[PDB]
């Protein structure tokens, strides 16, 4: 295969291949940002779909001018 | 086979029926009953034959404020006098 | 006009001629297996 | 201000993480009573 | 320059070209009255 | 009839472009090795 | 021999306690007049 | 061996490329007739007074349609269901005018696929085949008797044939709606579940089938060049296939059996499109869908709106609007 | 307990008149009362 | 100009029928 | 590993006469819920506030005429959760404002999402390629597309279908008269690919059916076939041959025979779905230009198009004002399209 | 401009033609064996 | 059927592809004013 | 429409010539 400088520079970044980090590791926390995640838009929705009202959150053209 | 008791052996035993004869009919009653005392019109407020309009009206009630719908369907029930 | 029905006719009158002396020239005996069906 | 709907909403949430709760922790109960069979 | 390994021979078999033509004729007799509009 | 003027070619292209691709890909498969 | 609670104990169960008592609730309708 | 043997001999014969056959000697010429008229119809016919009222409707393409508008169009209500050949007109300007073609191309039609029919019996018969794949495609065909002859028959008149065009027959649909309340009839609901209950198990068939391919090619090229033609060995697992959908569903509501999956296979949509024939077979002698127009009324007389109503508005908007010139009295009979 | 004790055949014919009991009623409703036009 | 593209695209579907069956790849039993 | 995830795994995993999976924890309840749903719906609710029409058999409906109807037009497309601003939990109220049809949709939509993914899970179970959750996505776009992006492009819910067969009718006959969706080649596709899987459906069936090899000696056929049985059970090349002669083609590979089978119902079913897409805008097929600038110009001119149309306008002008209630359409007499004596 | 409106067909075809003609072949003479 | 020994293969080089396009293109560009006249 | 169509043949034209350059079958002594 070629070598140049760029891959030469860059060589690192693509070196660990399949490298994993121990059983279930970080997967909770993830759970928990998509928890979040899935909140946060639940909320956006029904924000945008009136289904959630807000004060000083006025869903129309006319929200401010 | 899957481990369950065959439906064959279970709807052919007596105990099957001894059991159902009185859970079949109970739950047939039921229904019947949630419907003769009028208590499914009230659960999903369906109108009986007397509730669909008031005597001499002849405008459809048709919800027509998103936010304001429920008001709108009891201010409707209410003028059924 | 006359002629193109004539014409039709005779036509239409060979084809059929053809269908059913066909279907009766021994079809029956016409297969890849017991031919002896009379 | 929670406003009638952000309740709404709350009330919402609150059921949809009740159903689901129950019904893993049912879920997980039963796998652990009802064990398969190995070796 | 040394070959690429990951080459691979391309084939369409008849078939495949009749089924494929009719496709794009069938398809051009539908839409044609809508592009003609 | 008033139709519009650019319907030929869109029908010729839509025809014969794919038409043509199909026939390229069948031809040199046919040219392969037995 | 066999066990009587299952998974397709409590299937068969919610399909068929509700249509039974739904059946009910139809037939004493057809008697309802206006 | 004389002439006829020979003859009857080729006719007869399972190596021509097509079967030709005595079903075969009426099907040839009946629908090469058929297609060739109707051809050149669908170019270059001119306008034809389907309803009989002097208001000449265009079909073909050079007077003014395209490949979606375009039909050849239904003989004249003025004939009705007379015998219309070219020999029966003073002219063939006339016979165009009247929609001698539509006759011409329906009857010529119906006989060759009739014949069509009986050909696939008796190709079925000279390979030692069993015989019912003629039976399926009497399902088809019928549709077409329902549509292009026996509705006419019911209604009195040909100018109701469903037209030989795309938009007409969207046309004949929306009237035939407005007239029979098809929808609300069993026998096209019976078509429905018949047909998209056919493309259902088509789709799953193929899926599960497909599916369950056994591993003969390489990643880099087609899967279907794993089965050759004739082999001997089923080139799918369908044991694996049923422990697929039987767990999919329940394992007794999966077919084991491949003879008794393909025979459901031929019978659902057979079946339905039979009953779908039916119906509009029948609602060609006017037993027409269910009418359930102001069936629920409350206590006190008022009519109380179901969607069979507003479906009914629907109907009425059809039934006021189409063929505007052809009535002169209120009621629409036929 | 005992599967089979009642035979498969009655069991079929009994829950099959009650299915055409069940939906012969609902016919008959679809002529009285409510939905009959009446 | 209509009329001559759909009957052309037509046509180009007949002779196609025509290819498909009398020049069709044969069937091989292996 | 052998923690309370693999536990849980172990028991929805288990052979039983119903396979659950994980997939099941989404499927079941809001498949139960959806059927759930219609049935209540269809046996004691009214449709009377949201579109004056009566829906139930408590009312004295049919099968054929009862329905779950879409909500009010003043909803707009509001989720209409119980607990929603509408509603504000009262059963009584979210039944009478429509509250059942987006509880039907909405789980009868992530439903078919759990089924599909249970068509994953039991093919990777199994050890199958996954084609049939693939062929599975066709009826997923068909209601995406119907049940929710159709209403969602219009103005509120109240145009998506009704769940009736009556209802359907009418979405089917509106949808005629509005979008003239028959003319429009995507729906044309549709058709084509419903009733040739169908034409699939039959002709294979007959045709295994009647190219069986004689593997028995019994007149009815059936038992001669055994499930594990290495040999193809019907004639391939007989099948083969009899098409050639009959039809022109036939075919010959039997894999790419039952893909085309895959194939065809849902590739139509799909390019439907793309169409409905369009009708979610009213972009429609209604017309061709070329026709009606002629047609404008030449009254005597009339092809089964313009006919058609005269059928649309008719459709639109008589079932508007009892259709479309909320707009409250009053069309005189005078105003109606009607042709003569009619 | 008030240009021939069946210029653009033309020119079309006249390149795409003889250039679908010519890529086929080419194709099929890189696939042949070497 | 018995193959028919008279068939030859046909060739165009790539450097024949590259004339041809250059001729037909070249072609175009002259032509297509008088065709757009 | 006409411009549109003289600019994309020059453009084929220039595509062709980088073609023809950078990707030309090489010359090769035997
Ligand atoms: C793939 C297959 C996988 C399987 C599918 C899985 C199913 C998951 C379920 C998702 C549920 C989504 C429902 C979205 C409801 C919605 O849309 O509700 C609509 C709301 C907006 O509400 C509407 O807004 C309209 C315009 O209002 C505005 O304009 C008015 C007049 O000017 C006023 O000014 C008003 O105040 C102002 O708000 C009207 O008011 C309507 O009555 C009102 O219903 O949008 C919104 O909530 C949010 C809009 C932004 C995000 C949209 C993402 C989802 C939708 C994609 C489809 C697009 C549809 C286009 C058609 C093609
Ligand atoms: C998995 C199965 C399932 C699924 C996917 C749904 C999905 C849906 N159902 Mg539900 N439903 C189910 C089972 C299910 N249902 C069951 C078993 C029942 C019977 C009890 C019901 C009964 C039901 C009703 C009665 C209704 C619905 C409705 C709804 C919808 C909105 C739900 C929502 O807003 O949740 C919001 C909540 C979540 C998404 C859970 C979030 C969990 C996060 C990750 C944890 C965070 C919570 C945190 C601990 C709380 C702290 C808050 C604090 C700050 C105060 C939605 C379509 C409604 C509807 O369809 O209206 C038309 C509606 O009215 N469902
Ligand atoms: C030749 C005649 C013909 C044919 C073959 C079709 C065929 C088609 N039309 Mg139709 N159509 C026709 C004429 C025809 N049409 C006419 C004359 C009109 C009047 C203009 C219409 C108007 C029309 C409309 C308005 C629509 C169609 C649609 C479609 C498609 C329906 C696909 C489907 O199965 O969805 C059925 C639904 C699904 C596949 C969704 C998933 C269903 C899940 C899996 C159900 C699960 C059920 C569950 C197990 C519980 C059951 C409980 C039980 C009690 C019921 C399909 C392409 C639709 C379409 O195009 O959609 C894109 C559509 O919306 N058509
Ligand atoms: C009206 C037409 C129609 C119906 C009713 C239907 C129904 C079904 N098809 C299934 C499968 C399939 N369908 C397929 C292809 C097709 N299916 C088609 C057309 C249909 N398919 C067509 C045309 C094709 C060709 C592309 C495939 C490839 C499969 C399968 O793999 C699968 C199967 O196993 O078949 C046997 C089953 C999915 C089971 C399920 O999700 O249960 C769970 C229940 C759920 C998720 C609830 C759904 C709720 C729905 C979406 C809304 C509520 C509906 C109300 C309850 C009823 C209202 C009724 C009124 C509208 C009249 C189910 C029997
Ligand atoms: C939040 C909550 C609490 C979550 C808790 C989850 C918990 C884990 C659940 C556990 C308990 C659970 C089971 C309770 C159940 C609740 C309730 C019952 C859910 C209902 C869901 C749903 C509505 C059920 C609907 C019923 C069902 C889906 C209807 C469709 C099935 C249909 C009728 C099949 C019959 C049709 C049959 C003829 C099809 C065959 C034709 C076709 C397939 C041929 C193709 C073919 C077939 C082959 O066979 C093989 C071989 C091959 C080759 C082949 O081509
Ligand atoms: C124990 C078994 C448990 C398993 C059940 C599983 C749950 C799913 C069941 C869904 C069935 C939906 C049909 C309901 C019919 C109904 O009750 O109508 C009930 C109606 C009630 O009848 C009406 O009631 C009113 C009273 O106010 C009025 O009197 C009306 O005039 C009257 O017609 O009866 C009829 O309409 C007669 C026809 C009913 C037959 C159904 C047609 C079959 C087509 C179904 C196709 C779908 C596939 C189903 C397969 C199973
Ligand atoms: C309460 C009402 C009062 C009662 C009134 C009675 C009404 C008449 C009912 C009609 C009786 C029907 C008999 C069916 C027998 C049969 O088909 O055997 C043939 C095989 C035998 O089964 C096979 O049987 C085989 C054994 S053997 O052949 O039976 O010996 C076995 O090997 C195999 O595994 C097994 O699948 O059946 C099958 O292949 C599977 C069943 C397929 C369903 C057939 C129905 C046709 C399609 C439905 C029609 C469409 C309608 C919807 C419209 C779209
Ligand atoms: C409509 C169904 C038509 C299919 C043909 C009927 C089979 C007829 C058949 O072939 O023989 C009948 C068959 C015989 O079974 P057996 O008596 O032998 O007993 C079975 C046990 O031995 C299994 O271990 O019993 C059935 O399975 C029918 C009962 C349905 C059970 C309903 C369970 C309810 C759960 C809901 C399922 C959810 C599906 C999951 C996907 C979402
Ligand atoms: C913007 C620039 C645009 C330029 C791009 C050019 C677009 C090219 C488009 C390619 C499409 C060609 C399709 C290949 C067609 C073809 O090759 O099919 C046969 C093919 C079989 O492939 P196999 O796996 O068997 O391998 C054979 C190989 O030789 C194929 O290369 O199946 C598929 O391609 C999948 C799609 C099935 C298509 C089946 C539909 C045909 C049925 C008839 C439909 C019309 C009649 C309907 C009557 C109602
Ligand atoms: C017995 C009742 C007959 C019903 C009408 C015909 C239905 C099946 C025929 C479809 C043609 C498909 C193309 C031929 C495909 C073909 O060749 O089939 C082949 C298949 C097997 O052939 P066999 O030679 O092994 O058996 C038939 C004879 O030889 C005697 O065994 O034939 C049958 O299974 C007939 C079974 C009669 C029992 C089936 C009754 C099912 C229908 C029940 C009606 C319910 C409708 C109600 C609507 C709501
Ligand atoms: C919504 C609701 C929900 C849930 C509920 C549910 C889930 C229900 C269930 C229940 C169900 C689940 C229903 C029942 C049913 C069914 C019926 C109503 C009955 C029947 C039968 C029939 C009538 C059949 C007949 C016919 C056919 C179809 C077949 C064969 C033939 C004959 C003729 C027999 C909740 C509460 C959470 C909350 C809110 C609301
Ligand atoms: O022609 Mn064709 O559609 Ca059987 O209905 Mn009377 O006629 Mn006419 O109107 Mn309506
Ligand atoms: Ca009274
Ligand atoms: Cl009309
Ligand atoms: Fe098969
Ligand atoms: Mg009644």
């Amino acid at each position: 295969a070629r070598r140049t400088w760029l891959g030469d520079i860059l060589r690192p970044l693509n070196s660990e291949y399949g490298k994993v980090a121990p059983g279930w590791g970080t997967t909770p926390l993830m759970a928990v940002f998509m928890g979040l995640f899935l909140v946060f838009l639940l909320i956006i929705l029904e924000i945008y779909n009136s289904t959630l009202i807000l004060d000083g959150v006025n869903v129309s053209w006319k929200a401010l001018g | 086979t899957t481990g369950e008791r065959p439906f064959s052996d279970i709807i052919t035993s007596v105990r099957y029926w001894v059991i159902h004869s009185i859970t079949i009919p109970a739950l047939f009653i039921a229904g019947w009953l949630f419907v003769s005392t009028g208590l499914a019109y009230d659960v999903f407020g369906t109108p009986r034959p007397d509730s669909y309009y008031a005597q001499e009206q002849r405008s459809i009630p048709l919800v027509t404020d998103r936010f304001e719908a429920k008001q709108q369907v009891e201010t409707f029930l209410e003028q059924l006098k | 006009m006359e002629t193109l029905k004539i014409t039709v006719y005779i036509v239409v009158t060979f084809f059929v001629l053809l269908f059913v002396f066909g279907f009766l020239s021994g079809d029956p005996a016409r297969n890849p297996k017991r031919k002896d069906l009379e | 201000t929670i406003t009638p709907s952000l309740k709404g909403f709350f009330i919402g949430l609150l059921s949809g993480a009740v159903v689901l709760g129950l019904t893993f922790a049912v879920l997980i109960a039963i796998s652990q009573i009802d064990k398969v069979q190995r070796s | 320059m040394e070959p690429n390994p990951n080459r691979q021979p391309v084939e369409l078999n008849r078939t495949s070209l009749y089924l494929g033509l009719l496709l794009i004729l069938v398809l051009a007799l539908l839409f044609s009255s809508y592009f003609f509009n | 009839m008033e139709v519009n003027q650019l319907g030929l070619i869109a029908t010729a292209l839509f025809v014969l472009v794919p038409s043509v691709f199909l026939i390229i890909l069948y031809v040199q498969t046919e040219s392969q090795q037995k | 021999s066999y066990p009587i609670f299952t998974v397709r104990w409590v299937a068969v169960h919610t399909l068929a306690v509700p249509t039974i008592f739904f059946l009910g609730a139809i037939a004493a309708m057809q008697f309802i007049q206006r | 061996a004389n002439l006829w043997e020979r003859f009857c001999n080729w006719v007869t014969s399972t190596d021509n490329r097509l079967y030709v056959g005595w079903f075969g000697v009426i099907m040839i010429p009946t629908l090469l007739a058929a297609t060739i008229c109707f051809v050149i119809a669908f170019i270059a016919a001119p306008p034809v007074d389907i309803d009989g009222i002097r208001e000449p409707v265009s079909g073909s393409l050079l007077y003014g349609n395209n490949i979606i508008t375009g039909a050849v169009v239904p003989s004249s209500n003025a004939i009705g269901l007379h015998f219309y050949p070219i020999w029966e007109a003073a002219s063939l300007d006339e016979w165009l005018y009247n929609g001698g073609p539509y006759q011409l191309i329906i009857f010529h039609f119906l006989l060759g696929a009739s014949c069509y029919m009986g050909r696939q019996w008796e190709l079925s018969y000279r390979l030692g085949m069993r015989p019912w794949i003629c039976v399926a495609y009497s399902a088809p065909l019928a549709s077409a008797f329902a549509v292009f002859l026996i509705y006419p028959i019911g209604q009195g008149s040909f100018s109701d044939g469903m037209p030989l065009g795309i938009s007409g027959t969207f046309n004949f649909m929306i009237v035939f709606q407005a007239e029979h309340n098809i929808l609300m009839h069993p026998f096209h609901q019976l078509g429905v579940a018949g047909v998209f209950g056919g493309a259902l198990f088509c789709a799953m068939h193929g899926s599960l089938v497909t599916s369950s391919l056994i591993r003969e090619t390489t990643e880099t090229e087609s899967a279907n060049y794993g089965y050759k033609f004739g082999q001997e060995e089923e080139t799918y697992n369908i044991v694996a296939a049923h422990g697929y959908f039987g767990r999919l569903i329940f394992q007794y509501a999966s077919f084991n059996n491949s003879r008794s999956l393909h025979f459901f296979l031929a019978a659902w949509p057979v079946v339905g499109v039979w009953f779908a024939a039916l119906g509009i077979s029948t609602m060609a002698f006017n037993l027409n869908g269910f009418n359930f127009n102001h069936s629920v009324i409350d206590a006190k007389g008022n009519v109380i709106n179901t969607w069979a109503d507003i479906i009914n508005r629907a109907n009425l908007g059809m039934e006021v609007m189409h063929e505007r010139n052809a009535h002169n009295f209120p009621l629409d009979l036929a | 307990s005992e599967g089979g004790r009642i035979p498969l055949w009655i069991v079929a014919t009994v829950a099959g008149m009650g299915v055409i009991v069940i939906v012969g009623l609902f016919f008959y409703g679809a002529y009285a009362g409510l939905g009959s036009s009446l | 100009m209509e009329t001559i593209t759909y009957v052309f695209i037509f046509a180009c579907i007949i002779a196609l029928f025509f290819f498909a069956i009398f020049f069709r790849e044969p069937p091989r039993i292996t | 590993e052998r923690g309370w995830f693999d536990i849980l795994d172990d028991w929805l995993k288990r052979d039983r006469f119903v396979f659950v999976g994980w997939s099941g924890i989404l499927l079941f309840p809001c498949a139960y819920l959806a059927l759930g749903g219609w049935l209540t719906g269809t046996t004691f609710v009214t449709s009377w506030y949201t579109h004056g029409l009566a829906s139930s058999y408590l009312e004295g409906c049919n099968f054929l005429t009862v329905a779950v109807s879409t909500p009010a037009n003043s909803m707009g497309h509001s989720l209409l959760l119980l607990w929603g601003p509408e509603a504000q939990g009262d059963f009584t109220r979210w039944c009478q404002l429509g509250g059942l049809w987006t509880f039907i949709a909405l789980h009868g939509a992530f439903g078919l999402i759990g089924f599909m993914l249970r068509q994953f899970e039991i093919a990777r179970l199994v050890g199958v390629r996954p084609y049939n959750a693939i062929a599975f996505s066709a009826p997923i776009a068909v209601f995406v597309s119907v049940f929710l992006i159709y209403p969602l492009g219009q103005s509120s819910w109240f145009f998506a279908p009704s769940f009736g067969v009556a209802a359907i009718f009418r979405f089917l006959l509106f949808f005629q008269g509005f979008h003239n969706w028959t003319l429009n080649p995507f729906h044309m596709m549709g058709v084509a690919g419903v009733l040739g899987g169908a034409l699939l459906c039959a002709i294979h069936g007959a045709t295994v059916e009647n190219t069986l090899f004689q593997d028995g000696e019994g007149a009815s056929t059936f038992r001669a076939f055994n499930p594990t049985q290495a040999e193809e059970t019907y004639s391939m090349v007989t099948a083969n041959r009899f098409w050639s002669q009959i039809f022109g083609i036939a075919f010959s590979n039997k894999r790419w025979l039952h893909f085309f089978m895959l194939f065809v119902p849902v590739t139509g079913l799909w390019m439907s779905a793309i169409g409905v897409v369009g009708l979610a805008l009213n972009l429609r097929s209604y017309d061709f230009i070329s026709q009606e600038i002629r047609a404008a110009e030449d009254p005597e001119f009339e092809t089964f198009y313009t006919k058609n149309l005269l059928l649309n306008e008719g459709i639109r002008a008589w079932m508007a004002p009892q259709d479309q209630p909320h707009e409250n359409f009053v069309f005189p007499e005078e105003v109606l399209p009607r042709g003569n004596a009619l």
